[PDB]
C-alpha cells in the first residue's frame, strides 16, 4: 500500500494513481508519515489563510499602529515587528515601545498557545494515527455522512492546501521581486 | 587587630569593620523561622528514611494506590 | 548473645552502604533510599549556601569590602569563644570591637561578579536558598510517597496472567531509567542551567558592572579574550557568551537519547552494544565510579582555570585566595579519581557477571585477560619516573652541596615549552588580527624551566603509582594468585591468615588504603610546586632542580611567620593558624599507632584494663562487661582510622602555612 | 560465628583437624579420594578464625576455607574470657 | 553598633555546642541499649524480620529471594530436563532427574544465618 | 550401579547444555532479559551474522547504499569545502571581529563534516547487507 493508504496520492485522470512521491520519503519514513500528513496540512492551511492575507490588505487596511498598518504586503513583516531587541524578545526595559518592541509577538503567542494545546496535545498526552492526521475534529458536523464523501472533501482540502503553498510562495516571491498589485507581475 | 605575615605588613592590608549592625534581629528572626522549617522536615525525613518503605501497607492503608498516567508510560516504554 | 564495643564501628563503617542493609530485599528499596539520601543531601548543600550567604549577611563586611577591595579584606564571621581573654584586645579584633575571621573562601569575589551590591540582596538570597532547603525536603517526601503509592497500588494490580510478576522489575523505572535521566540531564540540567546564567549575567552582572547601559543588546556577547585590564579577570560579557555557547551546544546533544517517546532518539544500550563497551548500566557502583572519574577533570580543571583565567573581580589581587581556591579543589579532586577506582573496585566485586573462563565480549573481560601486562607494564613506568625523578634530584643535591651548581643535570622542558610556543603563537595570532588588542592571559602560559620539568616528572610518577596501587586492586580484586577467591568475600576484610606466607592487607579496600597515601602524596607535590612557584617564580626558576631548595627555601624559610604566631612576645591574627597547625601535627602522628601497631596487642592490653575494672571494688558490682565488652579495634577498622588520622593531619597541615605564608 | 566449608579437593590428611585449637573440624568417611575421608566442619560456632586450618592444607588451593564474618561475632567466635555473654 | 549580634551567640554557641551535643550523645547511648538498636546493619533484630515478612507478603516479592524464580512453566522446564537426561543415561544408571535435583537442592549448613533464633 | 565422580560431571554437563537453551527462550524472564538489558529491542536486532544489520542506522535502514554512498561523498565535499573556506580560506574572523557577521552558509556547511563521516558508514552497512 502507497504512503500507509493517505488521501491524496490518486490522481485525476482516474483508472490511474499519481502516488508522487519521487525521493520515495513514504517508504523510507513509514513510521512518520502521521507526522508528514500533518505538516502538511498544517503548511496547506496557513498556506491558503497566507495567500488570502497576501491579496486582501492590498484593498483595506485595519487602521493601527501606524507603526505598522502600512506599505506594501512584503515590507509588512519586518515593519509589524520592529526591531526587537534580539528575536522575538519583548523590552521589559521600555514596554509601551518608546523604541523598540513587536506588534505581532501576540499572533505569535496565540499560535504558540493553540499549536500546543493542538499538535502537542493530541502526539504527546493519552495518539495520532494515519486516518486523524489532520482531524482536529473542527467542523466535523459540517462533513456530509458518506463514505465517499468525506473522502473526496478530504482529497479537494488536500490540494487546495498545496496549491495554496505553491502560490503563497510564487506570490512573495513576486511581490519580493517587483512589489506591484495582487497581479505581482513587473 | 594584630596583623601577622609579611604581606600584609609590608602592604598595609586592612581589614574594614562596618560601623552598622547588618542584618537587624528582627531579619534574624525571619531566618530563624524558615530554619526552624527545614529543621522539622529533616528531623521527618531521616524518621522516614530510618523506617524505610512499608510493604505491608496495602494490608492497612486505606485508598487503592496510584500510579500516575506517565509512571505507566515510563513502564512500559522501556528501561 | 548480644554485642561488643566493636558494634560502634562495624555500624559506622558501612553506615551508608544501603546495599549492606538488613531490611532491604529488592532493587525498589535501595533506589529510593539512594534517591531520598540525594534529596537530603542536597538540602544540605541548600543550606550551606545559604549559610555562608548569611554570615557575609550578618557578621561581615561586604558592604565595605566591594568599596575598596584591592587592600581590603573580607569578613568570614564574628568569633565568640569563651576561652579567650575577657580582659585586654585579641589581634582578631579592633580594640574593643568584636572579633572576626578573615574569609579565605572567595564568596566575596563571587558574589561581587555575580551582581551583589548591597547586604540586603544577600538577606534575600539566604532565604530563598532556605525556601529551596524547605523544597527538597519536601520533594523528598513527596517521591517517597509516590512510590509507597505505586507499591499500593499492587493491591489493585494483577496482569490476569502469570507474567503480573513482571512488573516486580519495573517499580523504580522512575529511578533506574538511563535515557530519559540522559536526556533530561544534558539538556536542562546543563544547557538550559547555562543560557539561564547568560540570562543572569546579562541582566544584572553587565548592568551592575558599568556605566547604563543599551536594554542589553546583543552587543553583550563579545569574543575579547582574557583578563579585563581594570578588574584582573574575565569579561562579563566574554563569560555570558560562552555560558550561551555552551548552552546551545548541550541542549542540541540533549535531544540524543529516547526518553519520552519510543519514536526518536536512540537507546543508550544499542549505542553501547555497538561499541568497545557494552557494560552492565545497571549497577550502581559502575554508574557513580564513573561519574565520579567526570567531576575530577572538572574540579580539576577547575583547580587550574580558576588561578590561570581569573573569572572573578579582584580575585587576582587577592595573595590568599588563589592558593586556598587552587589547593582546595585540587584535594577535592584527587578524592574523587580515587573515588572513581574504590567504586570501579567495588563494581567488580558486588555488580559484575563475567562469563565462564574464555569468553572475551565484555570490556573488563578483556581487561581482566591481561591484567597482569596492564600491572607489568605500570609496574615499569613507575619504577622509571621514580628512579630517574630521585636520581637527577640527588645529582642535583649532592653537586650543590659540594660548591657546583654548574655540575647539574637541567634537562630543558623543551616538550612543554613546545607546546607553550605553539599555544602562544595561536593566541598572538588571535590578539593581532584585532582592532581592540593587547590583551592578557595572566598564567594560562607560565616560564617552563628544568625545575619544572622536574617537579612534573615527579608528578607523572605519584598519579602513576596511584593509578597502579588501584587498578592492582581493581582487577585482583576478584581473585590474584595469592588468593584466588577474593570475590566470595566482601570487599573489605582483614586478611588470609599468617599462613600461604603471610596476607596482610590483601583486600581491595586494603589496596585502596595503600592507594589514599600516594594520592596524599601525589597532591601535595602538586599543592607544593603550585605554591612554590606562586610566593616566588624567579627563586623556583634558578633554585627548584636539587631538593634541599624544596627544603630550606621554601618549607624551613617560608614557614617564619606561622611559628612567630603565638609565643612569649605577643600573639597575631595567625595564633589560631599555628594552634591548628601543631594540632594537625598531632592527628597526623597519632595515626602512626593505628598503622603501625596492629591489633592483638592492644586486645590483650585491653583484656588486662578490663581485668582491672573487673577487679576493682565498686565497679564490679555495677557493671561486669557483658553488655558492651569493650575489645580492641578489628583489623579493617584499625587500619581505616589510622588511614583516617593521617589523612586528616596530612590535609589540614597546610592551610595553616598556605595563610602564613601567603597573609 | 564464622563460615568454614569443605571443599571436594579433600585429600583426608587430617591437618586441618589436628591444627585446629577449638575443635570445630573431624574426619568423616567418604568415598571421594584414596583416603576414604574427607574432613568436617560440624562445630564452626567455635570457631575463632584463626585459620590454622588454612595454614595446614595441603591442596593446590585450600579444600578448606575460613569465610570471617565480624558483623556476626559471637562470644565464642570472639574467644571471650573476662566476659560472658551466656 | 557593630555588635549587638553576639547577644545571638551568647545563647546559640553554648547550646548547639555543648547542650545539643550532650543530650545528643545521652540519647545515643540511651538508644544502643534499645532492642531495635542499628537494626539495619546488626544481624537479629526484630525489625529486620517484621520489614524481610513485610516484603513477603506483597505479592509481588513473594517469590523474590528463591534464585530459580523465573521458570514460568517449571514443569515444561522439568520435563525437558528429564528428556534430555534420558538420552543420555550412562547405560544402566538408577539416578533420575526429580530426586537428583532434589538432593543437590538439599545441602547441609546448619550454621547460616543462624542468627535468625533471638528476635 | 553406583554414582561415579564421571556420572555426576556427565549430568552436569547434560543440565548446564540443556538449561542455558532453555533460559535463552521466552519462558525464563529473568530481569537481565528486560529492554535495554543484554537482549535487543524486540522488532530492532543490532548485531546478526557478525554483521551490523540494517537497524543500526536507525532511520536510514530504508536508504539504498547507492544513496548513502551519493550523500556521504555530498557532504564530505560541502562540510570539508566549508571548514576550507572559514578556516583557511576567506576568513571570517576579521570581518565578524569588526561588528560583521559570519557567513551562514559557511557554519552550516562545516557541520556536514562528521555528519558524512557517519553516512559513509551507514553506506558501508547497508552495502554489506545487500540494501
Ligand atoms: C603523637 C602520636 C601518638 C599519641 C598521642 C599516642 C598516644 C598513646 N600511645 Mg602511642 N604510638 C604512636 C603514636 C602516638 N601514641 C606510634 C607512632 C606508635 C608506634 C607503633 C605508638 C605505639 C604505642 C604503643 C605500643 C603503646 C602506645 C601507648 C600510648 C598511650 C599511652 C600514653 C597515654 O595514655 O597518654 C594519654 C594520651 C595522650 C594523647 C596524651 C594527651 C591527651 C590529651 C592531650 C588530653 C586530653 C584531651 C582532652 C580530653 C580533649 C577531649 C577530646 C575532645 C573531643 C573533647 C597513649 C594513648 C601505650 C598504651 O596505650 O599504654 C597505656 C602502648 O602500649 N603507643
Ligand atoms: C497565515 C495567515 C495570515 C498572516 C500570517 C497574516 C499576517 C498579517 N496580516 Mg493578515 N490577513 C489574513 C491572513 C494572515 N495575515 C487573512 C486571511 C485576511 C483576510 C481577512 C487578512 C487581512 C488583513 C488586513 C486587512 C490587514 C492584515 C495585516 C497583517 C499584518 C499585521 C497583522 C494583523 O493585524 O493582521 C490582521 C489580520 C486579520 C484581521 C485576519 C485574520 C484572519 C486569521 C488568519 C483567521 C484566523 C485563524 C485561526 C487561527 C483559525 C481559527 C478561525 C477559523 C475558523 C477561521 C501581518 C503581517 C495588516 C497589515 O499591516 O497589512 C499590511 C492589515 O491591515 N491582514
Ligand atoms: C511559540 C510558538 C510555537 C510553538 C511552540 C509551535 C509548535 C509547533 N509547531 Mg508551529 N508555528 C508557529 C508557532 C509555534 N509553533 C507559528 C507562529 C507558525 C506560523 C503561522 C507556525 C507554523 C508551523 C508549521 C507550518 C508547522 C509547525 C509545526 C509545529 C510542531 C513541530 C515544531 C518543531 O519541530 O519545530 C521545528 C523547529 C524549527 C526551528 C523549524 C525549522 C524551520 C523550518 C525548516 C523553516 C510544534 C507542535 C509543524 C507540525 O505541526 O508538524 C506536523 C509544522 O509543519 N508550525
Ligand atoms: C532562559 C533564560 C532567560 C530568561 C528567563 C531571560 C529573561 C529575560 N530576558 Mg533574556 N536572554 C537570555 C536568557 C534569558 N533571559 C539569553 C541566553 C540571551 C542571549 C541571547 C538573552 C538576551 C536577551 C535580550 C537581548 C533581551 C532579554 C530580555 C529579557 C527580559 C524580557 C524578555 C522576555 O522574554 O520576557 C518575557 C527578561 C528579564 C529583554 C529585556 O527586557 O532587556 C533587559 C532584552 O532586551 N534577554
Ligand atoms: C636477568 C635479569 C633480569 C632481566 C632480564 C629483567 C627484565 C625485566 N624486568 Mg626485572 N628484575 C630483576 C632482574 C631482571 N629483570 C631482578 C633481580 C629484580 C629484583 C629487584 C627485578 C625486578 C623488576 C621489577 C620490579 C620490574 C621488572 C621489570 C622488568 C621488565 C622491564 C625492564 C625493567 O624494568 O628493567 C628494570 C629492572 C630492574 C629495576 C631490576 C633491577 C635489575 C637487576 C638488578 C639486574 C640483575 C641482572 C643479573 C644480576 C644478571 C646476572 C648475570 C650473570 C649471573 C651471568 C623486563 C622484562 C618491570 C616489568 O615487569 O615491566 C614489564 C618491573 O616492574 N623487574
Ligand atoms: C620516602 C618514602 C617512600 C619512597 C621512596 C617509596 C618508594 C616506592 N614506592 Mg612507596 N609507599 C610509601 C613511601 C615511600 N615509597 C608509603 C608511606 C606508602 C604507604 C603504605 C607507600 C605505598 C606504596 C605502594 C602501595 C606502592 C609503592 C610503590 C613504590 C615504588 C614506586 C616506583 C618507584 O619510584 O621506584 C623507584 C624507587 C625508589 C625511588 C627507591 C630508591 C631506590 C634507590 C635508592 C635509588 C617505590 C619503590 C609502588 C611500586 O611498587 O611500584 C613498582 C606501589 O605499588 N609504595
Ligand atoms: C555524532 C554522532 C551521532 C551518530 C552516529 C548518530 C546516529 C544516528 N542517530 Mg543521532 N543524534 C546525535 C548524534 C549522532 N547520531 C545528536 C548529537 C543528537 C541530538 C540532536 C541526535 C539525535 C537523534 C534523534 C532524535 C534520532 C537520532 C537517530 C539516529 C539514527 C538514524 C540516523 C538518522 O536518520 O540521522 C539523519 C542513527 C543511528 C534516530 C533514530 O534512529 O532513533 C531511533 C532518531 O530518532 N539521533
Ligand atoms: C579531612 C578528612 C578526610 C579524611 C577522611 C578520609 C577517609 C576516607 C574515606 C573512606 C570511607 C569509606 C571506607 C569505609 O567507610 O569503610 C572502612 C571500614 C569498612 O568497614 C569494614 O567493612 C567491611 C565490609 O565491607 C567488613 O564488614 C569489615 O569488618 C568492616 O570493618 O569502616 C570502618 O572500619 C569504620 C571504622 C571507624 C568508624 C569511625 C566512625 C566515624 C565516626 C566519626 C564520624
Ligand atoms: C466551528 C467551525 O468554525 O467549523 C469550521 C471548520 C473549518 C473546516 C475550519 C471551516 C473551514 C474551512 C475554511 C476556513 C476554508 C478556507 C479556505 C481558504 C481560505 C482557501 C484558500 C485557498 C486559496 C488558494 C487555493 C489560492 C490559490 C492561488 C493561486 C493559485 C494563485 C495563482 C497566481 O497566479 C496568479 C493568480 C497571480 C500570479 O501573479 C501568481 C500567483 C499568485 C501564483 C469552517 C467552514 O470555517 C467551519
Ligand atoms: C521575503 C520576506 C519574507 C518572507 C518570506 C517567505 C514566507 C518566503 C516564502 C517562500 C516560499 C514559500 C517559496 C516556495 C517555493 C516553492 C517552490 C519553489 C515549489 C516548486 C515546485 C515545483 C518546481 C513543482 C514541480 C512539479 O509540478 C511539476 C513541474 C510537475 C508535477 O507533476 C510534479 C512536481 C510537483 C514535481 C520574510 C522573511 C517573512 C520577511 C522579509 O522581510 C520578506
Ligand atoms: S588439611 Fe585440607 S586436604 Fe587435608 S584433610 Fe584437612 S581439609 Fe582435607
Ligand atoms: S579457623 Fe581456626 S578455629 Fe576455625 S576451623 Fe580453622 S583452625 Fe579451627
Amino acid at each position: 500500500e502507497f504512503a500507509g493508504g493517505l488521501i491524496g496520492g490518486q490522481s485525476a485522470f482516474a483508472s490511474q494513481e499519481y502516488n508522487f512521491d519521487p525521493l520515495g520519503l513514504a517508504e523510507k519514513f513509514p513510521e512518520q508519515l502521521p507526522f508528514f500528513r500533518e505538516a502538511e496540512l498544517k503548511h496547506g492551511r496557513i498556506a491558503m489563510l497566507a495567500w488570502v492575507g497576501l491579496v486582501v490588505p492590498e484593498f483595506v487596511r485595519i487602521p493601527g499602529p501606524e507603526k505598522c498598518w502600512q506599505a506594501s504586503a512584503v515590507d509588512a513583516h519586518s515593519a509589524c515587528v520592529x526591531x526587537x531587541x534580539x528575536x522575538x524578545x519583548x523590552x521589559x526595559x521600555x514596554x509601551x515601545x518608546x523604541x523598540x518592541x513587536g506588534a505581532l509577538t501576540q499572533v505569535f503567542i496565540f499560535c504558540g498557545t493553540l499549536e500546543i494545546c493542538g499538535t502537542w496535545a493530541k502526539m504527546n498526552p493519552m495518539g495520532l494515527t494515519m486516518e486523524n492526521a489532520g482531524d482536529y475534529r473542527l467542523g466535523v458536523n459540517f462533513l456530509p455522512d458518506e463514505p465517499e464523501k468525506v473522502k473526496e472533501m478530504k482529497l479537494k482540502e488536500l490540494k487546495n492546501g498545496r496549491l495554496a503553498m505553491l502560490a503563497f510562495g510564487g506570490a512573495i516571491t513576486q511581490a519580493t521581486l517587483t512589489g506591484s498589485g495582487f497581479p505581482w507581475l513587473y | 587587630r594584630v596583623p601577622g605575615g609579611k604581606r600584609t605588613q609590608e602592604l598595609g592590608l586592612v581589614i574594614p569593620m562596618a560601623d552598622e549592625d547588618g542584618l537587624t534581629d528582627g531579619q534574624v528572626a525571619g531566618l530563624f523561622v524558615i530554619a526552624l522549617v527545614v529543621f522539622i522536615s529533616a528531623m521527618d525525613l531521616a524518621k522516614t528514611m530510618y523506617n524505610g518503605i512499608n510493604p505491608a501497607k496495602f494490608k492497612t492503608s486505606k485508598g487503592k494506590g496510584y500510579i500516575s498516567p506517565l509512571v505507566k508510560r515510563y513502564i512500559e516504554n522501556g528501561f | 548473645g548480644r554485642c561488643a564495643s566493636s558494634r560502634y564501628l562495624q555500624v559506622l563503617g558501612s553506615i551508608h552502604d544501603i546495599e549492606c542493609g538488613f531490611g532491604i530485599d529488592n532493587t525498589l528499596s535501595l533506589n529510593l533510599q539512594i534517591f531520598t539520601a540525594h534529596w537530603g543531601h542536597l538540602t544540605i548543600i541548600l543550606i550551606w549556601v545559604s549559610s555562608n550567604l548569611y554570615h557575609i549577611a550578618s557578621n561581615a563586611n561586604y558592604s565595605l569590602w566591594v568599596k575598596n577591595p584591592i587592600p581590603s579584606m573580607p569578613i568570614a564571621h564574628n568569633i565568640w569563644d569563651p576561652h579567650f581573654t575577657n580582659s585586654t584586645s585579641t589581634p582578631y579584633s579592633h580594640t574593643i570591637i568584636t572579633t572576626i575571621l578573615i574569609a579565605y573562601s572567595g564568596i566575596y569575589n563571587q558574589l561581587y561578579t555575580s551582581g551583589f551590591n548591597t547586604i540586603n540582596q544577600i538577606y534575600k538570597t539566604t532565604f530563598t536558598f532556605s525556601c529551596l532547603a524547605v523544597i527538597s525536603i519536601l520533594l523528598a517526601k513527596i517521591h517517597i510517597n509516590t512510590h509507597s503509592e505505586l507499591l499500593h497500588k499492587l493491591a489493585s494490580h494483577t496482569s490476569q496472567i502469570p507474567s503480573f510478576f513482571q512488573l516486580l522489575y519495573f517499580l523504580d523505572v522512575a529511578i533506574s531509567s538511563v535515557n530519559i535521566r540522559f536526556n533530561f540531564h544534558t539538556g536542562i540540567l546543563v544547557g538550559l542551567f547555562s543560557i539561564g546564567y547568560t540570562g543572569h549575567l546579562l541582566d544584572i552582572t553587565i548592568p551592575a558592572s558599568r556605566a547604563p547601559l543599551i536594554h542589553t543588546s546583543p552587543s553583550y556577547l563579545t569574543f575579547f579574550g582574557g583578563l579585563k585590564s581594570n578588574t584582573s579577570s574575565l569579561y562579563l560579557t566574554d563569560i555570558a557568551h560562552h555560558h550561551l555557547a555552551i548552552g546551545i551546544i548541550s541542549i542540541l546533544t540533549g535531544h540524543l537519547y529516547s526518553s519520552f517517546r519510543a519514536a526518536l532518539g536512540t537507546y543508550i544500550r544499542d549505542i553501547l552494544y555497538t561499541s568497545h563497551l557494552t557494560h552492565s548500566i545497571k549497577s550502581l557502583h559502575l554508574a557513580l565510579s564513573l561519574i565520579l572519574a567526570s567531576c575530577t577533570p572538572l574540579t580539576s580543571t577547575t583547580a587550574q582555570h580558576i588561578y590561570s583565567l581569573t573569572p572573578y573581580f579582584y580575585l587576582s589581587y587577592d595573595h590568599i585566595y588563589s592558593t586556598a581556591l587552587y589547593v582546595h579543589h585540587s584535594y577535592i579532586t584527587s578524592f574523587l579519581a580515587i573515588a572513581s577506582h574504590a567504586h570501579t573496585a567495588i563494581t567488580l566485586v558486588r555488580d559484575w557477571v563475567a562469563p565462564l573462563e574464555q569468553e572475551s565480549s565484555s570490556k573488563q573481560i578483556r581487561i581482566h585477560t591481561h591484567k597482569a601486562a596492564i600491572i607489568s607494564h605500570l609496574s615499569w613506568v613507575s619504577l622509571w619516573l621514580g628512579f630517574h625523578t630521585l636520581a637527577v634530584y640527588s645529582h642535583n643535591d649532592t653537586c650543590i652541596a659540594f660548591n657546583s651548581p654548574s655540575k647539574q643535570i637541567l634537562i630543558e622542558a623543551s616538550n612543554g615549552q613546545l607546546i607553550q610556543q605553539a599555544s602562544g603563537k595561536a593566541l598572538y595570532g588571535t590578539i593581532n588580527s584585532i582592532n581592540n588588542y593587547n590583551k592578557s592571559f595572566d598564567s594560562f602560559i607560565h616560564p617552563i624551566s628544568p625545575g619544572d620539568l622536574y617537579v612534573h616528572h615527579a608528578i607523572a610518577l605519584g598519579l602513576h603509582i596511584t593509578v597502579l596501587i588501584l587498578l592492582k586492586g581493581g582487577l585482583e580484586a576478584r581473585g590474584s594468585k595469592l588468593m584466588p577467591d577474593k570475590m566470595e568475600h566482601s570487599f573489605g576484610f582483614s586478611c588470609d591468615g599468617p599462613g600461604r606466607g603471610g596476607t596482610c592487607d590483601i583486600s581491595a579496600w586494603d589496596s585502596f588504603y595503600l592507594a589514599t597515601f600516594w594520592m596524599l602524596n601525589s597532591n601535595a607535590w602538586i599543592s607544593f610546586y603550585f605554591h612554590y612557584k606562586h610566593l616566588t617564580p624567579r627563586q623556583f626558576s634558578e633554585s627548584s632542580t636539587y631538593l634541599e631548595s624544596w627544603f630550606r627555601d621554601y618549607l624551613w624559610f617560608n614557614s617564619t611567620p606561622l611559628i612567630h604566631g603565638y609565643s612569649t612576645l605577643g600573639a597575631n591574627d595567625l595564633s589560631v593558624q599555628s594552634w591548628s597547625f601543631l594540632l594537625t601535627h598531632l592527628a597526623w602522628a597519632s595515626g602512626f599507632m593505628f598503622l603501625i601497631s596492629w591489633r592483638g596487642y592492644w586486645q590483650e592490653l585491653i583484656d588486662i584494663i578490663l581485668y582491672i575494672h573487673l577487679k576493682t571494688p565498686i565497679l564490679i558490682n555495677l557493671w561486669n562487661g557483658d553488655i558492651y565488652t569493650p575489645l580492641a579495634l578489628s583489623i579493617v577498622q584499625a587500619r581505616f582510622i589510622g588511614l583516617v588520622h593521617f589523612s586528616t593531619g596530612l590535609i589540614l597541615t597546610y592551610p595553616p602555612f598556605i595563610i602564613g605564608a601567603t597573609s | 560465628s564464622h563460615a568454614v566449608k569443605i571443599y571436594d579437593t579433600c585429600i583426608g590428611c587430617t591437618l586441618c583437624v589436628r591444627a585446629c585449637p577449638t575443635d570445630v573440624l573431624e574426619m568423616v568417611p567418604a568415598s571421594i579420594n584414596a583416603a576414604k575421608q574427607v574432613a568436617s566442619s560440624p562445630r564452626v560456632e567455635d570457631c575463632v578464625g584463626c585459620k590454622r586450618c588454612e595454614t595446614a592444607c595441603p591442596t593446590d588451593f585450600l579444600s578448606i576455607r575460613v569465610y570471617l564474618q565480624d558483623n556476626e561475632e559471637t562470644q565464642y567466635s570472639l574467644g571471650l574470657d573476662l566476659v560472658d555473654w551466656s | 553598633k557593630y555588635g549587638d549580634q553576639r547577644k545571638f551567640a551568647a545563647v546559640l554557641v553554648p547550646l548547639t555546642t555543648l547542650v545539643f551535643p550532650a543530650v545528643a550523645m545521652g540519647m545515643f547511648v540511651l538508644y544502643s541499649f534499645q532492642e531495635d538498636a542499628f537494626w539495619r546493619i546488626v544481624p537479629g533484630t526484630k525489625r529486620a524480620r517484621e520489614l524481610d515478612e513485610a516484603w513477603r507478603e506483597h505479592p509481588l516479592f513473594a517469590n523474590s529471594k528463591d534464585p530459580l524464580d523465573g521458570l514460568i512453566n517449571p514443569d515444561d522446564y522439568e520435563k525437558g530436563l528429564e528428556e534430555a537426561w534420558e538420552r543420555a543415561k550412562p547405560a544402566g544408571s538408577t539416578v533420575t532427574v526429580k530426586d537428583k535435583l532434589k538432593q543437590l537442592s538439599k545441602q547441609n549448613n546448619p550454621h547460616w544465618e543462624s542468627w535468625r533464633a533471638m528476635s | 550401579y553406583t554414582e561415579t565422580v564421571a556420572d555426576e560431571r556427565l549430568f552436569e554437563q547434560v543440565y548446564l547444555q540443556y538449561t542455558s537453551e532453555y533460559l535463552k527462550g521466552p519462558l525464563y524472564w529473568h530481569p537481565d532479559k528486560l529492554q535495554g538489558w543484554l537482549p535487543d529491542y524486540p522488532g530492532t536486532p543490532m548485531i546478526k551474522e557478525g554483521k551490523y544489520t540494517s537497524h543500526v542506522i536507525g532511520n536510514l535502514k530504508a536508504f539504498s547504499s547507492n544513496e548513502l554512498a551519493f550523500l556521504s561523498m555530498l557532504f564530505f565535499g560541502v562540510g570539508l569545502y566549508g571548514n576550507l573556506q572559514f578556516n583557511f580560506y576567506d576568513p571570517q574572523w576579521a570581518k565578524v571581529d569588526a561588528g560583521g557577521f559570519f557567513n551562514v552558509s559557511y557554519i552550516v556547511e562545516s557541520f556536514l563534516l562528521p555528519i558524512s563521516f557517519f553516512m559513509h558508514i551507514a553506506c558501508y552497512i547497508q552495502r554489506q547487507n545487500g540494501k
